[PDB]
């Protein structure tokens, strides 16, 4: 048959709350660090360990700022996270100006 | 082979003593010895800054519990309060 | 290159996060502010790097960045 | 040792000689490395003691990220303690938004 | 025969008055000795017998103002982003969750 | 003499002041008494801070310098009265 | 020259800056171009900021700069405020600014 | 008793700057502040860089890059130009 709309999210929110996995795959990640480094010093090499860690803080910190975003978006009586959504979170935290 | 050290050992004896049929893996062991490193870091530096404030040239017993009620909260706190003076207390006993 | 975030990637990192309804300009400001957090975190680290007179950026390097930017992170020898 | 003298596990003469090292001071008093290791010692307790408990809960005999991460968000002391923290493999604890969930 | 006024001030327009006119100075807003009272009680309750250097009070009050007009602020903005004009507690707790407080 | 009540001397027109220079206009009634809340959790935080520094030091009187370590602790450090 | 800061041409106080450098346990010893650079970096950032306050001061037509001066000066400058993000400025105040909603129409 | 101040060597950058323009008291105690700070902070940073390299002392290169840490990008050009600048000439001379 057909899952009413909005159920299939709240499952999959069940699913990868309850792991902890990371959830961009490693390879386009690593090469977007690298051309990201190659800016500010060329022949520049990574221990793997180190993408690894670049990996966990980046996820972990979208991760808190979803949170913040939906948090905002239900104060704003919504339900979907909007671009100004993100915007008010990051302002308010006072990393954007 | 460089000789690196860690808290490994010492956080699996004291695991022993609160859970004495567990385990602990090895990416949480490091995990543990991060946690150490960053406590002992903060604490150091509270001391520091303490010894600093009073001009005075001794990181003493005091500057650690005013350091730890400094940045820890109320009831943790107080329990590593009460731990500390009773080691110390200990210590100054044998010798 | 940036884009190799793909958005379905976005989605399950706002699953995490607990979001349930996600909208489409979403998943590239999502793409910038990544890319600023990387572009901060990995500045300091070649410096961190630099300093140190290697070519080959460490993990170590990276924590120090972190810890710099208040984003302490664990389990990579702290 | 002195740990055992002062009935402590952890090595007391590692963190005199950190405390020297580490540049915090000029001169450093005899009480301040038992103190700190008893201190440090005592918080690794608690934090092991509820990483433990949750590994129970969840039916596993070594501890993981995983069980660390919740002991510490669910604890209130020890979340506000870890409040700049990011923890490897640790994910995050369940909750969802009541107006999220269906009607 | 009668004395008649002349009008009345549409509502908000004081508000904006206010609002430069406060923008404009830097002088202290919260009145100094209830402020000093309530820091005596705090304290009071943390510890007895304790005694103040009047500047120490005076820096306490600034930074307690400043902490005070950067939250109002925040508040603000969230009050704009639900659509609405008047700032209400919710926007404060929302605030204050964002900014890392509890 | 005992103290009791003082934070009420935070009276509802300071507030509205303060809210003005925030770039506030229009105060919902209830914001009054959580105000007073936060205001006070805060004075409470930074209050315990320096009262901890003037105990390690030994003295009866808080010093604005116990003030200002106290808020740099806070990583809400203030500039105007030393350090 | 006899001072320091005369050798490296600078108005801050070599000196005072390698005496607060040794009496603070930074690290075991303290190299001799170190004093001097922090001096300079010091006094470069305090001319900058100078330069702002005193300008804030002519634009209110006054003599001698106040906090207020150095609050607009900082905060109006880029990358001054956020050296200074997390900063308290005693009378400081704030910028003047409404939000456009708040506007009449 | 002698209570230590950067007032004279902000008096004479600013006479430097805008030599005819006054600082009030509480704007030099600021200053102050700010000079304090700025010290603190970077002298922390470079304790840290020396650390994480374990190394014993503080060079001008520790300043340098703590300096590259801390302030901003046109800022810290500027402020690492004067300081390698001071330095060059305190070589010099």
């Amino acid at each position: 048959h057909r899952y009413r709309p909005g159920t299939v999210a709240l499952r999959e929110i069940r699913r990868y709350q309850k792991s902890t996995e990371l959830l961009i795959r490693k390879l386009p990640f690593q090469r977007l660090v690298r051309e990201i480094a190659q800016d500010f010093k060329t022949d520049l090499r990574f221990q793997s360990s180190a993408v690894m860690a670049l990996q966990e803080a980046s996820e972990a910190y979208l991760v808190a700022l979803f949170e913040d975003t939906n948090l905002c978006a239900i104060h704003a009586k919504r339900v979907t996270i909007m671009p100004k959504d993100i915007q008010l979170a990051r302002r308010i935290r006072g990393e954007r100006a | 082979k460089t000789r690196k050290e860690s808290y490994a050992i010492y956080v699996y004896k004291v695991l022993k003593q609160v859970h004495p049929d567990t385990g602990i893996s090895s990416k949480a062991m490091s995990i543990m010895n991060s946690f150490v490193n960053d406590v002992f870091e903060r604490i150091a530096g509270e001391a520091s800054r303490l010894a600093h404030y009073n001009k005075r040239s001794t990181i003493t017993s005091r500057e650690i519990q005013t350091a730890v009620r400094l940045l820890l909260p109320g009831e943790l706190a107080k329990h590593a309060v009460s731990e500390g003076t009773k080691a110390v207390t200990k210590y100054t006993s044998a010798k | 290159n940036i884009q190799g975030i793909t958005k379905p990637a976005i989605r399950r990192l706002a699953r995490r996060g607990g979001v349930k309804r996600i909208s489409g300009l979403i998943y590239e400001e999502t793409r910038g502010v990544l890319k600023v957090f990387l572009e901060n975190v990995i500045r300091d680290a070649v410096t961190y790097t630099e300093h140190a007179k290697r070519k080959t950026v460490t993990a170590m390097d990276v924590v120090y960045a972190l810890k710099r930017q208040g984003r302490t992170l664990y389990g990579f020898g702290g | 040792t002195r740990s055992s003298r002062a009935g402590l596990q952890f090595p007391v003469g590692r963190v005199h000689r950190l405390l020297r090292k580490g540049n915090y001071a000029e001169r450093v008093g005899a009480g301040a490395p038992v103190y700190l290791a008893a201190v440090l010692e005592y918080l690794t307790a608690e934090i092991l003691e509820l990483a433990g408990n949750a590994a129970r809960d969840n039916k596993k005999t070594r501890i993981i990220p995983r069980h660390l991460q919740l002991a510490v968000r669910n604890d209130e002391e020890l979340n506000k303690l870890l409040g700049r923290v990011t923890i490897a493999q640790g994910g995050v604890l369940p909750n969802i938004q009541s107006v999220l969930l269906p009607k």
